[PDB]
């Protein structure tokens, strides 16, 4: 499977637009972390089909596909929420009836925090001029990147990763920019998961924060996301 | 639950 | 000033080894404790001077060089320890003198989970046979890119030019060039994941009173020198 | 002080 036709099934596997049903109106403590739990519990359940649409993901043991899933979620929303945001300055674009300023992100202690993490990371891949087959690719990696019969599934990991890294190179490479600078691009865009892994992190604190006070409602599936971490 | 959405359609 | 010259000057800048003693008895959780606090101590002072020394470092802002060295410190700590136990599988090599295996991991309450990252990251760039030079550049591309700020982004170009420039030097083939330089910084997630769980680990300890926390490394842990 | 080792030395 070429490079090309890989980041096709890539395009194919992308989960559908979310909007949690949510009449515009001002946002609160109350209505903003309800709707940013509500938003990621639908988004989780699109996660899993999406990571299934790559090809040989289903192929790797179930150990393994729980684990990389469990690991990564957060990251991979996040990524989404910057190539949705990239053409907004200023603004995170959780969803089109989900938008938020960093003043909004005031009134909840500690996001604000969060908010300058993801809105800075965000500008960053604007200036690059993040393109949408990178971002394909980019978010793949996260999922294939990020944990870490019983060796078997180890070697069908690597060789799926390693695929999704040549698909970006080859995505770089058609851009048609000099070698030179297909190679600072490269390292541009992967030095920033770096930074999507670490507002993650803060992210992920933060929820489970909320979710020992009861203070918003943990849906299912994004709770045993969360408590897996926990754990 | 992760695991029967992994292993259904 | 060419990547030639920059990597040339990174291998000049490298810390001495810091030469810490192994406890005389078998490791205790406080014991273990002691040793890695103590090294981490002595290690952040040579780390400053270290980053003083990268090419215009000391033409950013006193704030961004605060931040950024409060912000990547353990991941640069534990990049020098996979290099360190790189020709040492199962052992982590923290100092000359401080060889751990990863069963004395045990009497430390939810280190061994640490030294299981820090092994398996390891284990990658030994696979990946990580060169010298290559080391060097990574480890000084981990402290530019924990982010004045527009001298920065050039001053971590610069680096990763010289990263480009190592692995080209290797002589593979121009797609295998771009392979092992995505290869190699996919791995900086899993540096960075490893510093967050030992950051988290080392506060906890701290709060638990299992062992104290020195004066920079206690500043280097709350991270908010400028408040 | 990180801040000192940073200037003072
Ligand atoms: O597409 C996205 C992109 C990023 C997201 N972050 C959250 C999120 C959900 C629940 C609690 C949080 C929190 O407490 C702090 C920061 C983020 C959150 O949902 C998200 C959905
Ligand atoms: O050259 C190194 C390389 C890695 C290191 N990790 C520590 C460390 C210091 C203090 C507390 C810790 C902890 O609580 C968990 C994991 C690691 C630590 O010191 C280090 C020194």
């Amino acid at each position: 499977l070429s490079p090309e036709q890989l980041v096709l099934t890539l395009l194919e596997a992308e989960p559908p637009h979310v909007l949690i049903s949510r009449p515009s109106a001002p946002f609160t403590e109350a209505s903003m972390m309800m709707s940013l739990t509500k938003l990621a519990d639908k988004e989780l359940v699109h996660m899993i089909s999406w990571a299934k649409k790559i090809p040989g993901f289903v192929e790797l043991s179930l150990f393994d596909q729980v684990r990389l899933l469990e690991s990564c979620w957060m990251e991979v929303l996040m990524m989404g929420l910057m190539w949705r945001s990239i053409d907004h300055p200023g603004k995170l674009i959780f969803a089109p009836d989900l938008v938020l300023d960093r003043d909004e992100g005031k009134c909840v202690e500690g996001i604000l925090e969060i908010f300058d993490m993801l809105l800075a990371t965000t500008s960053r891949f604007r200036e690059l001029k993040l393109q949408h087959k990178e971002y394909l690719c980019v978010k793949a990696m996260i999922l294939l990147n990020s944990s870490m019969q019983d060796a078997d599934s180890s070697r069908k990991l690597a060789h799926l990763l390693n695929a999704v890294t040549d698909a970006l190179v080859w995505v770089i490479a058609k851009s048609g920019i000099s070698s030179q600078q297909q190679s600072m691009r490269l390292a541009n865009l992967l030095m920033l998961l770096s930074h999507v892994r670490h507002a993650s992190n803060k992210g992920m604190e933060h929820l489970l924060n909320m979710k020992c006070k009861n203070v918003v409602p943990v849906y299912d599936l994004l709770l045993e996301m969360l408590n897996a971490h926990v754990l | 639950k992760l695991v029967q959405l992994l292993t259904t359609t």
